[PDB]
């Protein structure tokens, strides 16, 4: 039903803020997004930027992934992003995360047609 | 704005000989992966070869093997595809692409504009 690219939004984008706003920014949107259904989703990054400029990372840097293939994409300019940790705390299903935010280089698998980000893979 | 503009096209007798050629004008970096897909009158589009930016990771399709040779300028944006004892079978329209994986289609997001390649039949 859903796409992969609908995932990626669904999971990663969060163009609505500059920056996760409180400290409890990750429970809310880690909740909120479905990420916490069926269990406690370890680690999350949120991308605090308009569409466009993710999804013009794919034309941008091409990178390998971390699982050796080789359609990753890291963007040129350094991104508003929001680390989402679980802590210890957290059991499923009261899912505790910690909100940490920066601004860095995103790394993005694309696929399909229009060529779009798919996956988040890593922050640098 | 990257264009990927390919070359060598032509219409060769069965058992001949092309050159394909590729280079992308306008991106910064090296793409790893860069391979050569086809698509037949009416099929479906279907991958003939790859290679990564360093010696290789060539892979071909089971229908070239031993016939065609694919090539790479180390480090460069360049692709080549040496067709020798073409066949009626090879006749369709080649496109280069790069910044994919192996050969996985959705994994391409840039793409050339194609090269129509036609082997005509020793009979008549």
């Amino acid at each position: 039903k859903e796409t992969a690219a609908a995932k990626f939004e669904r999971q990663h984008m969060d163009s609505s803020t500059s920056a996760a706003s409180s400290s409890n920014y990750c429970n809310q949107m880690m909740k909120s997004r479905n990420l916490t259904k069926d269990r406690c989703k370890p680690v999350n990054t949120f991308v605090h930027e308009s569409l466009a400029d993710v999804q013009a990372v794919c034309s941008q840097k091409n990178v390998a992934c971390k699982n050796g293939q080789t359609n990753c994409y890291q963007s040129y300019s350094t991104m508003s992003i929001t680390d989402c940790r679980e802590t210890g705390s957290s059991k499923y299903p009261n899912c505790a995360y910690k909100t940490t935010q920066a601004n860095k280089h995103i790394i993005v698998a694309c696929e399909g047609n229009p060529y779009v980000p798919v996956h988040f893979d890593a922050s640098v | 704005q990257v264009q990927l503009v390919e070359s060598g096209g032509g219409l060769v007798q069965a058992g001949g000989s092309l050159r394909l050629s590729c280079a992308a004008s306008g991106y910064a970096y090296t793409y790893i992966y860069m391979g050569w897909f086809r698509q037949a009158p009416g099929k479906e589009r279907e991958g003939v070869a790859a290679m990564d930016s360093g010696g290789g990771g060539t892979l071909y399709a089971d229908s070239v093997k031993g016939r065609f040779t694919i090539s790479r300028d180390k480090g460069k944006n360049t692709v080549y595809l040496q067709m020798d004892s073409l066949k009626p079978e090879d006749t369709a329209t080649y496109y280069c692409a790069a910044g994919g994986y192996e050969l996985r289609d959705r994994t391409y997001g840039q793409w050339g504009q194609g090269t129509q390649v036609t082997v005509s039949s020793r009979g008549r």
